[PDB]
């Protein structure tokens, strides 16, 4: 299960 | 990605702890918001959590529980100034890497104020003649008459901030009665002069 | 003692379309999922047998997240270009890694989330999963972005929480695979140089996990210097190989001892010619 | 603060119109929602950043652009009647994530033909003798009537200046003939002051109803005066 | 950007025995960046039918890949692995040395 917090830098 | 939420309106008396709920099914929701929209205005943020648990802004308590899939807002110490439609919203990562903000249909809250000394009356006003049912008790309900050519409006709370005074008033008018206008509504015996 | 780890790679192809993106999923030293932008399926795909059971709502959710990674990296390639004052003619790489380690009892031990631009560390979550490590003023911009957005907290929430549950699910769902232990089938050869010296290569084959230690000891004292040691490699069948090797003066070939340590051995081996 | 413009707007079917949304907060995500009774809040289009745009739940009949960061225009090539809605623009600092800041709303009505647009009439009604004598207070009622659509804003002015205390306006209008959908509307309000203040004839009580109707950019061919945007009032002086 | 040259190891899945089916393996690791060409040769000729693992990478951030091919080792047959990377100026060849 991968994460749901993917934010741009 | 679906949010159900009781539409309202939920009428409560000032001082009542309100509880608003939204349930959801999407496992993927990460941000959870409570918005307050005041009739004919743009929704404004009230609470924000990204995590489970309980957050608090004084009179306000937000609860997320990812197990029941259950979003809650509690206004302790209801006040008149909290009559609004409260929308819940939740956002979920999309494949374009946007977060999509999905909103519940919104719960209308009407919080009634406590009329200290109810002085119910029905006045004839000096000019479609206008009848005014006023000063009646907050826990009395006013109903839109059956005579198609008359016009009854809902109860409205006004406030004289300087004189620590609040009252309720409805308006009826037709092109008479002013004794027969509110007979369709269930009015306390007290109310004609 | 276990772990789940996701590795992620994007490589820009200026002039020749969107950047190539490959993501892969590990439990300890076992691959269980992948995604390649250049394949047909465009779907997260399985690579272990024990993962195929997961219904459509699983793969959906993974494929959804993996693509989000994909996109982020794309957007991230263009940004990072600007923070460094670079042009649009060079091929550049972004690399993200996160995962969580457990103990004997399968309880949380350590977490990490690391980002590397062009092969050097960019920003990473520190040990406590509470702050960030900015190896640049360029990364200083990013940190701010994340600090304000409270990213640490949410990744912490995932790294301590969701991460260990599913790894629990995975080790459970495949116990006959993941919590196995293959011990080093240990060896030793002998070769010439020029009539004058000889090489002792300590072999070790067919072990799992891949974690092993090959040390050499002359006269009961380890021979740190003057020694050749290769990287563990995959056999290609779930098992690993390694070897260490020393040149010893012809006729002392028997004073040298090799020390093979691996969690699959009851007692750490000792080997001699 | 997010800005929309315009905040009201009427059009006949068919005329291309555009609602422009603006923000100098340096947010990169902007989207447009509609709000309709019972349906809730539905996304139409959005844009994660400059030159970046994408359809929402309900894109059909609408188009956008994101040529500049600080503006996200909503464009209707050919209005339909049932595009009549409350339209909100929302901005987000990044991706759509965390909080989303909303515009003050654009109210929009798209009509079959503009026959149906009527300015409000206004009428104040003066306190009741009995009301004074009994409770020692004085309630004025203002009455907007016969308007379409409900693009109205009521207000009370006491000696040239505005005044908020003792005022209640009905949250919702009150369809005069509910059996039709080409139906004009009625809406009431209330101001209230102490007896003595009302019984001071040097006090000017005025109710003001601001109507957002046609612009001088809209084609009129009826006998009567174009129902352009306009204020309509009604006045009363305190009786001693 | 610190480019790093690939470390090549050619070898076989299992110990070789002539006439028995095996795997020939070429493992390229430690390299950066990730564009790499790798071909297993048999008597100098390129074996058509070589698969390879999914790219990933160590704590270093440097990539590794395993290139593999089923074979059966005979006495006469020489096997080697030919690798090309921006870090070189001519492709590197690494002969298989079963007697390791």
């Amino acid at each position: 299960h991968m994460t749901e917090v993917v934010r741009h830098c | 990605k679906e949010v159900e939420q009781d539409p309202g309106p939920l009428s409560v008396p000032e001082g009542a702890i309100v509880s608003l709920n939204c349930t959801y099914s999407n496992s993927a929701f990460q941000y959870f918001m409570w918005y307050r929209q005041y009739s004919r205005k743009g929704p404004e943020l009230l609470m924000y959590t990204y995590s489970s648990g309980n957050k608090e802004d004084g009179r306000f308590t937000a609860q997320v529980d990812k197990s029941s899939k259950y979003i809650s807002l509690f206004i302790r110490d209801s006040q008149p100034s909290d009559s609004a439609t409260y929308l819940c919203a939740m956002s979920g990562l999309k494949e374009d890497s946007s977060y999509k903000l999905i909103f519940g249909s919104g719960t209308r809250l009407l919080v009634r104020p406590d009329i200290q000394n109810p002085d119910p009356a029905v006045y004839q006003l000096r000019d479609k003649s206008v009848c005014l049912f006023t000063d009646f008790d907050s826990q009395t309900n006013v109903s839109q008459s059956k005579d198609s050519d008359v016009y009854i409006t809902d109860k409205c709370v006004l406030d004289m901030r300087s004189m620590d005074f609040k009252s309720n008033s409805a308006v009826a008018w037709s092109n008479f009665a002013c004794a027969n206008a509110f007979n369709n509504s269930i009015i306390p015996e007290d109310t004609f002069f | 003692s276990h772990s789940m780890r996701y590795f992620f790679t994007s490589v820009s192809r200026p002039g020749r379309g969107e950047p190539r993106f490959i993501a892969v999923g590990y439990v300890d030293d076992t691959q269980f999922v992948r995604f390649d932008s250049d394949a047909a399926s465009q779907r997260m795909e399985p690579r272990a047998p024990w993962i195929e059971q997961e219904g459509p709502e699983y793969w959906d959710g993974e494929t959804r997240k993996v693509k989000a990674h994909s996109q982020t990296h794309r957007v991230d390639l263009g940004t990072l270009r600007g923070y460094y004052n670079q042009s649009e003619a060079g091929s550049h790489t972004v690399q993200r890694m996160y995962g969580c380690d457990v103990g004997s009892d399968w309880r949380f031990l350590r977490g990490y989330h690391q980002y590397a631009y062009d092969g050097k560390d960019y920003i990473a979550l520190k040990e406590d999963l509470r702050s960030w490590t900015a190896a640049d003023m360029a990364a200083q911009t990013t940190k701010h972005k994340w600090e304000a957005a409270h990213v640490a907290e949410q990744l912490r929430a995932y790294l301590e929480g969701t991460c260990v549950e599913w790894l629990r699910r995975y080790l459970e769902n495949g116990k006959e695979t993941l919590q196995r232990t293959d011990a080093p089938k240990t060896h030793m050869t002998h070769h010439a140089v020029s009539d004058h010296e000889a090489t002792l290569r300590c072999w070790a084959l067919s072990f799992y996990p891949a974690e092993i230690t090959l040390t050499w000891q002359r006269d009961g004292e380890d021979q740190t210097q003057d020694t050749e040691l290769v990287e563990t490699r995959p056999a290609g069948d779930g098992t690993f190989q390694k070897w260490a090797a020393v040149v010893v003066p012809s006729g002392q070939e028997q004073r040298y001892t090799c020390h093979v340590q691996h969690e699959g051995l009851p007692k750490p081996l000792t080997l001699r010619w | 603060q997010v800005t929309q413009n315009p905040r009201y707007l009427i059009t006949v079917t068919g005329k291309k119109l555009t609602v422009t949304c603006s923000q100098n907060m340096n947010h990169e995500y902007m989207s447009w929602y509609r709000q309709d009774p019972g349906l809730g809040l539905r996304q139409i289009y959005y844009s994660m950043n400059v030159e970046v745009t994408d359809k929402g739940d309900v894109p059909e009949g609408y188009k956008v652009s994101r040529k500049e960061k600080r503006n996200f225009p909503l464009i209707l090539e050919s209005p339909s009647p049932n595009q009549t809605s409350l339209y909100f623009c929302a901005s987000s600092i990044q991706q759509g994530a965390d909080t989303q800041y909303f515009g003050p709303g654009t109210r929009l009505t798209v009509l079959e033909d503009l026959k149906n647009v009527f300015p409000p009439e206004v009428a104040v009604f003066e306190p009741s003798e009995a009301e004074i004598s009994h409770t020692q207070k004085a309630t004025l009622v203002c009455l907007a009537t016969g308007f379409y659509p409900d693009h109205v804003e009521l207000s009370w002015w006491v000696n040239g200046k505005e005044v908020h205390s003792g005022v209640c306006t009905d949250p919702q209008p009150l369809k005069e003939q509910p059996a039709l959908n080409d139906s004009r509307y009625a809406l009431s309000s209330r101001l209230r002051v102490s007896a003595t203040f009302w019984q001071n004839p040097r006090n000017h009580f005025r109710c003001q109803v601001q109507f957002y109707g046609l612009s001088e950019n809209d084609e009129w061919t009826q006998d009567r005066a174009k129902p352009v945007t306009q204020i309509v009032s009604a006045e009363a002086w305190g009786r001693a | 950007m610190i480019q790093r040259t690939p470390k090549i190891q050619v070898y076989s899945r299992h110990p070789a025995e002539n006439g028995k089916s095996n795997f020939l393996n070429c493992y390229v690791s430690g390299f950066h960046p990730s564009d790499i060409e790798v071909d297993l040769l048999k008597n100098g000729e390129r074996i058509e039918k070589v698969e390879h693992s999914d790219l990933s990478f160590s704590k270093d951030w440097s990539f590794y890949l395993l290139y593999y091919t089923e074979f059966t080792p005979t006495e006469k047959d020489e096997y080697a692995c030919r690798v090309n990377h921006v870090t070189l100026s001519q492709p590197k060849i690494v002969k298989w040395d079963r007697d390791m």
